[PDB]
RNA sequence: UUUUUUUUU
């Protein structure tokens, strides 16, 4: 039970009515009106700052929509005081202490919760993890909760109603997240059943009219320096050097203030930032121009590169105007404040994802990016100082050739987890079930049909136990799979290490110009017939006590490796290792003696990718996928040097060709034994390469059984 | 097993069939990459050579063993990087030999050995002569660079000559006059020598005898 | 030769 005030300074006030006048009367108070402490000065000064926030002007209207209305939506400029501000007027004019509930925030980032927390919890002059925390800090004194949406799923799929909640704050919603979505459709029935619940939906931008028409009419609380718009006159043959040359001429000519640039990938970055170096550097010594320092900022950076963005600009010792350019993805298209940014340079390009129903996948192209994101982007200047922002493409592009609002993660990414949560939630016509926005049938189907395969939905198409617990792990159904099927094997603990490294962006670092190096310190730690293989003896050596000896990052940074990835790898491992422990899965491994290691590991492996198998052309070049038929060749950062023409494989990745990433060499035999459904003829088509030798395994087999 | 056995004492009797019956058996691996030894490539010799340095606790083992890997790559040498890295790094294990107090003596063989070599050459007569400057012996080592260039007493030697007698001068004159007989910029670099000597009018009359070229 | 995103002290 939660532990509380029982106040009594409170009282004198008919519920759910109060005023901003009382709520300030209790604010500028010497004692806090939650807790028994004396306010500090830190309170004070904080206290001063944030009365001068725009949201607070607006204070008395948001009370007094949130007493009339059960659901209503927020929108508010970026910085106002949403986040920090709302939930604490929320608990102003609710009685969490009184009638034992808690509130819920709800960020789509784990850092986001944490950082929001701490701010908040100096705010409240409360400690952090008392009153005041984040999900673990929250304790039996918690009464305002910062959670991610998926913590918040976890609480709704123990808790249907989400009963120890009152009042419940989406903020971000703009992003559509899936967890985000499902809250959504959960709360729209909850609140139909309690009509004690009230929620809240806050995002800095948002097509709020899709919001209001959802919830049946929802109210909309929108509350109140210049930066110029240049399109160009014509297009842009190739974007690259268009962007490359403007933001040289942008350096050359253009007043004091630092470039931000808008790039696709890190490959395409990287070569802007050397090009972009060299020139300006040509520019500074034969020119006479300003001092330049370039900046790249991607995702599979470590958090320290991804802040080395936020550097002061270059001195000058000759006078001109030193500057700093950060070019990045679309990683700092959202919500994102830079101090030194003054102009903004958009090509109007971006990655996104494509899944091809026919085939079942989802695979990453380059394509044009959305109204609002461009918006975004020009609204990313304009903060500090008076921002210039120059896109690369003409006005008429801007107002036909791009997208209104960026297309929902749903109705593109797969889903295949999607239809196991709805599944979860207890919906069993997912068919007639109520989307706002309802995906493509094919895709549904192609879904459950992996499902079926995974043997996590049975031919009714009911829930089976390997689908209700693999539900409750936040893993890909396949990786999940294969995590609960690992233990048969007797090397779980092995599978348990392999998914967490698989659930960590890429460990090796790899130099542009040092690559012998790198490669031969990656041939270290491989291993002949699986990639996985290797990642697990990475990680079993990063926990070693001889790279504790030697200085772990020290370690770290003299193999090659990714200190932030392995550490992270260690965090997910211990999750997933309580999750394991939970729900009473036995940790089991055998001896590196024992000749059929590898074998268990490989077969656990199988158990839960079947479905992602690839065999090399007989006779011929490249591979081709058991599933949907199609040519592929296997990326270059996969170990394996000699043709095994069997491979299970993890990631299928779009760029230069069709490549498949991460495999390991497997055994028919072992495939056809773990998944007879899905291996047995009478599924594929006539005789193509797969299915001419696949029938060749099962001659053999067949002969092995009438030989005993 | 058995025919595995067969496929490796027939990889000892030989390309990549060798390496797909290695699949076919699939530290065996760190093996078959060594069988690939077994076997820009002489640059890859050298980046395995500096993994193996980093694994290098018989250090001694994997420098001797990077020497007889200099024995065979040069046989794959018919040169500028690959010989400049291969006196660069020779001269290294001598200078870690230096730091194991093991070293000059040997750095002279390797260094003879780049002298058996068959510009980057020069560059590495340059870093003989740049350790054997460091070590505490000048003058010693420009006698030896002065030994090369006047063992050419050709043409593309001169190009070694200024990369000699940019740092002959820490006399020089007749040593500077002989690139005369076989370059602006050398030439009032010069004369900014005798300037800085203060010959002052000897100076003026190179002058003269660049203008007549 | 080609890792967009995220995945509980």
């Amino acid at each position: 039970p939660l532990v509380h005030h029982d106040a009594g300074e409170f009282k004198g006030l008919q519920r759910h009515h109060t005023s901003a006048e009382e709520a300030q009367k209790l604010e500028d108070g010497k004692i806090n009106p939650f807790t028994g402490r004396e306010f500090t000065p830190k309170y004070v000064d904080i206290l001063k700052i944030r009365r001068e926030l725009p949201v607070h002007a607006q204070r008395d209207e948001f009370l007094k929509l949130y007493q009339n209305n059960q659901i209503m939506v927020f929108v508010g400029e970026t910085g106002s005081g949403k986040t920090t501000q709302i939930p604490q007027f929320v608990l102003f004019d609710e009685m969490p202490h009184l009638e034992n509930t808690q509130v819920a925030c709800t960020q789509p980032r784990r850092v986001a919760a944490m950082s929001v927390a701490q701010r908040v919890a100096e705010e409240m002059d409360v400690k952090l993890g008392e009153e005041v925390g984040y999900s673990n800090k929250t304790s039996n004194k918690t009464i305002l909760k910062y959670m991610t949406d998926g913590m918040l799923l976890r609480e709704a799929m123990e808790d249907h109603d989400l009963s120890r909640y009152s009042c419940i704050i989406l903020d971000e919603a703009h992003e559509r997240t899936l967890a985000t979505d499902i809250l959504m459709g959960l709360l729209k029935q909850v609140v139909k059943r309690r009509p004690d619940l009230k929620i809240i939906i806050m995002s800095a931008t948002l097509d709020a009219e899709k919001f209001q028409r959802y919830f049946n009419d929802a109210p909309l609380l929108a509350v109140p320096y210049p930066v110029e718009l240049y399109y160009t006159p014509e297009f842009q043959r190739d974007y690259l050097d268009s962007a490359i040359r403007t933001v040289l001429q942008i350096h050359a000519t253009e007043e004091a203030g630092d470039i931000l640039l808008f790039l696709t990938g890190e490959d395409e970055i990287e070569d802007a930032v050397r090009k972009i170096s060299l020139e300006g550097d040509q520019l500074v010594r034969e020119e006479g121009c300003g001092p330049l320092s370039v900046y790249p900022l991607y995702g599979s950076l470590p958090p320290h590169q991804q802040q080395r963005i936020f550097e002061p600009a270059p001195e000058s010792h000759n006078g001109r105007p030193g500057r700093k350019v950060v070019i990045s993805t679309n990683i700092a298209e959202t919500s994102l404040t830079i101090d030194g940014i003054v102009y903004v340079v958009d090509p109007g390009f971006s990655k996104q994802k494509v899944y091809n129903p026919r085939i079942r996948v989802e695979s990453l192209l380059v394509s044009p990016i959305s109204k609002a994101s461009a918006q975004q982007r020009a609204g990313r200047a304009g903060r500090t100082r008076p921002g210039k922002c120059f896109r690369l493409y003409t006005e008429e592009a801007f107002q036909k050739e791009l997208i209104e609002q960026s297309y929902p993660e749903i109705l593109r990414s797969n889903l295949s987890s999607t239809v196991l949560e709805l599944k979860k939630l207890g919906i069993d016509d997912l068919v007639h079930f109520d989307f706002m926005d309802p995906p493509a049938p094919e895709t549904m189907m192609r879904a459950l049909e992996e499902l079926n395969y995974l043997a996590c939905l049975d031919d009714e198409g009911n829930l089976t136990p390997l689908g209700r617990l693999a539900s409750q792990f936040p893993l890909d159904p396949m990786l999940a799979v294969m995590l609960i099927g690992s233990f048969e094997f007797q090397c779980s603990q092995e599978i348990l290490t392999i998914v967490a490294m698989l659930s960590v962006p890429n460990v090796f670092i790899r130099p542009t110009k040092d690559k012998k190096r790198a490669d031969d310190a990656k041939n270290i730690f491989a291993h002949p017939d699986g990639d996985h293989i290797t990642l697990l003896n990475v990680y079993h050596a990063f926990k070693s006590d001889e790279a504790y000896e030697y200085g772990i990052h020290k370690w770290c940074r003299d193999h090659y490796l990714n200190y932030r990835s392995l550490s992270a790898a260690d965090n997910i491992r211990s999750q997933l290792e309580r999750l394991m422990n939970r729900y009473n899965l036995e940790l089991n491994t055998t001896d590196y003696e024992s000749p059929k290691y590898f074998d268990n590991i490989r077969k656990a492996l199988a158990s839960g990718f079947f479905m992602q198998v690839a065999k090399k052309r007989s006779g011929a070049k490249g591979y081709i996928t058991v599933k949907d038929n199609q040519d592929v060749l296997i990326h270059p950062s996969t170990v394996l040097g000699h043709d095994a023409e069997w491979v299970i494989y993890n990631e299928f990745v779009l760029t230069s060709k069709n490549y498949i990433r991460t495999v390991t060499s497997v055994r028919p035999e072992w495939l056809i034994e773990i998944a007879p459904a899905y291996y047995d003829l009478s599924n594929f088509q006539k005789g193509d390469v797969k299915l001419s030798l696949e029938r060749i395994k099962e001659k053999v087999d067949r002969l092995n059984e009438l030989k005993q | 097993n058995q025919k595995d056995w067969t496929e490796k004492l027939q990889a000892h009797m030989a390309s990549l069939i060798n390496l797909y019956d290695i699949y076919l058996n699939d530290d065996s691996n760190l093996v078959e990459t060594w069988m690939k030894r077994v076997s820009a490539a002489e640059k890859c010799n050298v980046y395995s050579e500096a993994i193996l340095k980093i694994d290098p606790k018989v250090g001694t083992p994997g420098s001797f063993g990077r020497l007889w890997c200099s024995y065979g790559d040069l046989y794959w040498r018919s040169a500028i990087s690959t010989a400049r890295e291969l006196w660069t790094q020779s001269l290294k294990v001598p200078y870690p030999y230096i730091e194991d107090l093991e070293i000059y003596l040997n750095w002279a063989d390797r260094e003879l050995d780049k002298e058996g070599v068959e510009l980057e050459d020069a560059l590495h007569v340059p870093t003989n002569p740049e350790i054997l400057l460091e070590k505490y012996n000048g003058h010693r080592k420009i006698p030896a660079q002065t030994v090369l260039f006047n063992s050419l007493r050709w043409s593309k030697y001169i190009d070694y000559l200024e990369a000699y007698c940019p740092k002959d001068a820490n006399k020089t004159k007749m040593a500077y006059n002989t690139v005369i007989d076989l370059t602006p910029a050398m030439a009032e670099n010069f004369a900014l020598f005798l300037q800085n000597h203060y010959e002052v009018m000897e100076s003026f009359q190179v002058y003269e005898k660049t203008i007549p070229l």
